């Protein structure tokens, strides 16, 4: 029976010039994972492993910047989320003296300008990312017929791993909610034209204005997790013999792919619980639109 | 562990406020500060999360604020229900939480009154059993909690001390006691032993001897 | 939404104790939990952390590499595990939980559950006296190295009842209980009227009557 958006984190935005994408919840960066992942490579890989050192140091310090970096627009965070409560609730919209039409546009000014402090704050981490990246491409180095045993080893435990996340139970919970979705923006196009009751409906209009973006955001990682999914099997369904160079660029394809299934995990959990809010406000808006 | 007030004191409907200030990288570097509201047996609740924004069902009256390494605290208009402990929660970093001392705001319900400090020395029954035990008595003080130190001889100890909570007496005062263990060859070797309190910025301290 | 969480009261030390957290109102598997210990005299502090799968699991410096945490989403329960117990950590364990308004507070916490370090049996406590200090004066009546909680110390018998205080127990370092209870009294009329404590700890059917005079 809630009616009322606590929970805003679902607003992420990806970077113009170099293509990165930030969310709210932890490590923000799907890199991090990435860094995350070759420690354990480092202690099963060889006898070298300074990467335990510049972890600690280096990978850490992205983390913490980037956490503070997030929490530099808790102004512009709860700004945001006081236009979401706002447009959402009649009760604490009938008490502004302003339309709905008038202040519609003021949400997406202030949306717009909460996803570029997420970004800006981070413009200053993402050049870390491309110099740790070449920091572990440069330490890695350190023969013609590198051994293949650890490599291997991690698509066996990464399958496992996949299977602990509901992805057939996320991709049918999609087709259910995106056509009932679809059934409510219907039904409000044809109740508006005959009934005269806008103070309420705009917020269900406003409300699934919203629920797009986060279908668009909880979509957006599935197939993005899948293709991970996809093809990490793929690379264990088709050696024990690669050169150094190769080990580089296989490192790279594990940990690219791991990272990014993770990562986009770590955003679907979150989307989950906020299409549920979402729609416990339009299914508890329908009982009092009637 | 960030440092608070150790207690604060207001009357019903004045205004109060708790500073807040660990280190360097825990709560001037992340903005992710927050405070929660503890009762004598009830669970703390969070009353402000963030740097200035509330739940929903946090009143109007509770004030979120920070400015460089001091978070602060401020409570509006205080009511009877206002008196509990209060601690500060800093976001430490690297998936780590740091939280502070406490401070035990207390409403006055009535003038307040300084401590009456009492040092037993050990009991001549206590000595003769190969034990000893000093008992630092603190009674009719309020309003809220008491700092204990002790010191044997000139030099402070920090081995053995043990202190209670403050209670109510029959009258709304509280009362407290520390105590103090050691060896009878300690309880000889030593010139003297000292107990310290220090009550609402005053500090009365009161030795005993062989 | 409700954490009710359970852990056992006595631990000898050197021991391990697993401590269980039960969720249930709202989605355990999406949300993750905390665990906040407080000491009887200090705040509380924070222990540890899960996401809610439970891939990522860290703990506070101070209790790193001692405190083992972990989750059953299947089970909805949170659970953590101390192992190697010094007599400076028995606090009340609370459950705290991940806030719905952001991932850096907690909303929804545990309402806590007392764990005390004592490896000792029960035993009797010794009744030493205190004789009378000027303030009015004050003579008290310690009891002092009894096992387990509680014991129950009138005055007189229940004659007099005025002035008198019993303060509650502390954990010593040995995992022994001590108290003592004071009475204020005139000193003007203390040379002619004895004092005595009724001292009776019953786990260990004992009954104790101590004199108290200078």
């Amino acid at each position: 029976s809630t009616n009322t958006t606590d929970n805003i984190d679902y607003f992420d935005i990806s970077d113009e010039s170099n293509y990165y994408l930030i969310s709210q919840l932890r490590p923000h960066f799907s890199n991090i994972y990435f860094f995350d992942e070759f420690k354990r490579y480092a202690s099963y890989h060889t006898e070298i492993k300074r990467y335990e050192d510049i972890h600690k140091t280096k990978v850490n310090s992205l983390l913490n910047e980037a956490s503070r970096a997030i929490g530099i627009c808790n102004r512009a965070k709860n700004t945001v989320k006081g236009l979401i409560n706002i447009l959402e609730n009649p009760q604490k919209f009938k008490t502004q003296r302003e339309s709905y039409d008038v202040k519609l546009r003021q949400y997406e000014e202030k949306k717009e300008a909460f996803r570029g402090c997420l970004l800006n704050k981070n413009r200053k981490n993402l050049d870390q990312i491309k110099k740790i990246n070449n920091e572990i491409r440069d330490l890695l180095e350190k023969s013609q017929d590198c051994q293949t045993n650890v490599y291997f080893d991690m698509i066996k435990i990464y399958l496992v791993d996949f299977k602990k996340m509901p992805y057939e139970n996320y991709d049918t919970f999609i087709k259910q909610y995106k056509n009932s979705y679809l059934s409510g923006v219907d039904m409000i196009r044809k109740i508006e034209k005959q009934i005269d009751n806008p103070v309420t409906i705009n917020a269900i209009k406003f409300t699934q204005k919203e629920m797009g973006y986060i279908i668009d955001r909880f979509e957006y990682h599935l197939q993005k997790v899948k293709h991970s999914i996809d093809q990490v099997t793929a690379l264990s369904d088709g050696p024990k013999q690669v050169t150094k160079n190769r080990l580089k660029e296989y490192y790279f394809n594990i940990g690219n792919y791991y990272s990014i299934f993770k990562f986009g995990k770590d955003s679907l959990n979150m989307l989950n619980k906020a299409l549920i809010h979402k729609e416990k406000i339009v299914h508890n808006l329908l009982g009092e639109l009637f | 562990a960030l440092t608070q007030p150790r207690s604060v004191s207001g009357s019903p409907g004045q205004s109060v406020t708790i500073s807040c200030t660990g280190t360097s990288s825990d709560v001037g570097f992340y903005n992710f500060v927050s405070w929660y509201q503890h009762h004598p047996g009830k669970a703390p609740k969070l009353i402000i999360y963030d740097v200035s924004e509330r739940p929903s069902g946090v009143p109007d009256r509770f004030s979120g604020s920070k400015s460089g390494n001091t978070a602060s605290l401020s409570i509006s208009g205080l009511q009877p229900e206002d008196e509990a402990d209060y601690y500060c929660c800093s976001y430490a970093g690297t998936y780590t939480f740091v939280f502070g001392s406490g401070t035990k705001v207390t409403v006055l319900g009535q003038p307040k009154a300084n401590p009456t400090v009492t040092l037993f020395p050990p009991s001549s029954e206590e000595l003769q059993a190969n034990k000893a035990t000093l008992v630092c008595l603190i009674s009719d003080f309020y309003p809220g909690a008491v700092t204990v130190a002790w010191k044997a001889d000139s030099s402070p100890v920090k081995a053995g001390v043990e202190t209670t909570t403050p209670s109510k007496q029959s009258n709304n005062k509280y009362a407290a006691s520390s105590y103090l263990s050691l060896t009878p060859e300690q309880w000889k070797s030593h010139r003297s032993y000292s107990c310290q309190v220090t009550h609402e910025g005053s500090t009365v301290e009161k030795t005993v001897a062989p | 939404v409700q954490l009710v969480e359970s852990g056992g009261g006595v631990v000898q030390s050197g021991k391990s104790l697993r401590v269980s957290c039960a969720a249930s109102g709202f989605t355990f598997s999406s949300y993750g939990m905390h665990w906040v210990r407080q000491a009887p005299g200090k705040g509380l502090e924070w222990v540890a952390f899960i996401s809610y799968d439970g891939d990522n699991k860290y703990s506070a410096d101070s209790v790193k590499g001692r405190l083992t945490i972990s989750r059953d989403n299947s089970k909805n329960t949170l659970y953590l595990q101390m192992n190697s117990l010094r007599p400076e950590d028995t606090a009340v364990y609370y459950c705290a939980k991940e806030s719905n308004y952001g991932e850096n507070a907690f909303d929804i916490w545990g309402q806590g559950t007392m764990v005390t370090v004592s490896s000792a049996s029960t035993k009797g406590p010794s009744v030493f006296p205190l004789a009378p200090s000027s303030k009015t004066a004050a003579l008290g009546c310690l009891v002092k190295d009894y096992f387990p909680e509680p014991v129950t110390v009138s005055w007189n018998s229940g004659a007099l009842t005025s002035g008198v205080h019993t303060f509650p127990a502390v954990l010593q370092s040995s995992g022994l209980y001590s108290l003592s209870s004071v009475v204020t009294v005139p000193s003007s009329s203390l040379g002619t009227q004895t004092y005595i404590c009724n001292v009776n700890h019953k786990p260990s059917n004992t009954k104790v009557d101590k004199k108290v005079e200078p």
